[PDB]
């Protein structure tokens, strides 16, 4: 009485290469939803993303253009490199380069990748090239942010285009609240949070970020 | 009179504001007033908000 | 007499004149916003 069982991360089942799993154990009557609900905002709210900002192709000058030899519009390229996904290890904006020439699709690997830059989905496809003698060559560029930036609201030469930064790798994430089997005792809650990412993050390493996030918030409260 | 004329063209993309007039196709207009966060939305046990 | 669409025209700071080229004309692919100039028209006078 007047003493809370303090939870404790037990597992971590990576179900998946993407979806994942993680238990926290055991936890006083009520708190689950308390818990599952705080956690499950803070996750979808907040987390450290490195989407793409700019890019600046070659032979183009605005992205209502076309290119020869490839086979779909600027935009669409543009669409589908905003979906991409990639780490960054030590700085907190890099350049990447693609070159490719030849007859076919050019998947996510065909970025000359440095030993700091980790793509996730190799197989990410990007542009199909319908001819040989047909090259594109493009830099990119990532930066490190949080949540959503529309191009409208930033802040240079004619060749640069920018597209919305969508920083969050989190897509869905439930729980469910179940007894526990202690020793003796009954109403004592454990609780399961799911969660389906991009790939490009830890789960503990998420749930860790979230639950020193919440605490750094709420030290606000005590002391007034 | 006119010696020349010179046109431009603009392209522009809007792309959505409370005030905007969506609708479904069985005459049930109306005009979006908010932007949740996803977050307040509404979420199925499964997960899909 | 007439007027013409010189790149010149007076009062104005060298800041908008920025985005015309030599002729008086935009270049093509700017980015141009609300309350900008297109093309450098005179008044004759």
């Amino acid at each position: 009485v007047t003493e809370f069982l303090k939870p404790r991360l037990v597992d971590i089942e990576q179900v998946s290469s993407t979806h994942a799993k993680v238990t926290l154990e055991p936890l006083e009557r009520g708190f689950g939803h308390t818990l599952g609900n705080a956690l499950r905002r803070i996750l979808l709210s907040s987390m450290p993303g490195c989407a793409v900002t700019e890019v600046e192709i070659d032979g183009v000058l605005h992205e209502y253009s076309t290119k020869e030899g490839v086979q779909e519009d600027i935009l669409e390229i543009l669409l589908n490199l905003k979906g991409l996904a990639v780490r960054v290890q030590g700085k907190d904006e890099v350049i990447l380069t693609l070159n490719k020439s030849g007859i076919g699709p050019v998947t996510a690997a065909d970025i000359t990748h440095d030993g700091d830059v980790e793509i996730v989905k190799p197989q990410h496809v990007i542009c199909h090239l319908t001819d040989e003698n047909a090259s594109i060559s493009m830099r990119i560029k990532v930066q490190r942010g949080r949540g959503y930036v529309p191009a409208s609201t930033r802040i240079r030469p004619i060749g640069r285009l920018l597209v919305d930064a969508c920083y969050s790798p989190v897509e869905r994430i439930a729980y469910n609240v179940e007894a526990a089997r202690v020793e003796q005792r009954t109403d004592l809650d454990k609780l399961v949070i799911e969660m389906e990412t991009n790939g490009t993050i830890d789960p503990e390493e998420a749930i860790r970020r979230a639950a020193t996030i919440l605490a750094e918030q709420l030290e606000a409260f005590v002391d007034l | 009179g006119v010696l020349k004329i010179v046109k431009v063209y603009l392209a522009v993309k809007r792309r959505i504001q409370p005030g905007d007039k969506m609708a479904g196709r069985h005459g049930n207009k109306g005009v979006i007033s908010k932007i949740n966060p996803i977050e307040d939305m509404p979420y199925d046990e499964n997960g899909t908000p | 007499g007439p007027e013409e669409i010189t790149a010149d025209i007076p009062n104005v700071g060298e800041a908008a004149l920025s985005k015309l080229d030599e002729s008086g004309i935009v270049y093509i692919g700017a980015e141009v916003t609300g309350g900008d100039i297109l093309v450098g028209k005179v008044t004759p006078k």
